[PDB]
């Protein structure tokens, strides 16, 4: 019924109905970063 | 180094790359 990674971690699923199998891809996730220059210069930034 | 690396003689950095060759939730 279900698959596993070597991680231990759930990666796919049979559809109970229709026994066909789904991959499970995780929603995208990621951090942010703020790029300017100095105050003194001025007020404009570009994020990453 | 050779721009395609066309030749047949392959470079170090090949070999060496090769032998080294060799989660989102
Ligand atoms: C920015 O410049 C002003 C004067 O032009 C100065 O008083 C201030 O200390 C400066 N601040 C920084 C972070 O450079």
């Amino acid at each position: 019924q279900f698959g596993r990674d070597i991680a231990d971690t759930t990666d796919a699923v049979r559809d109970p109905q229709t026994l066909e199998i789904l991959d499970i891809t995780p929603c995208s996730f990621g951090g942010v970063s703020v790029i300017t220059p100095g105050t003194n210069t001025s007020n404009q930034v570009a994020v990453l | 180094p050779d721009p395609s690396k066309p030749s047949k003689r392959s470079a170090i950095e090949d070999l060496l790359f090769n032998k080294v060759t060799l989660q989102k939730f």
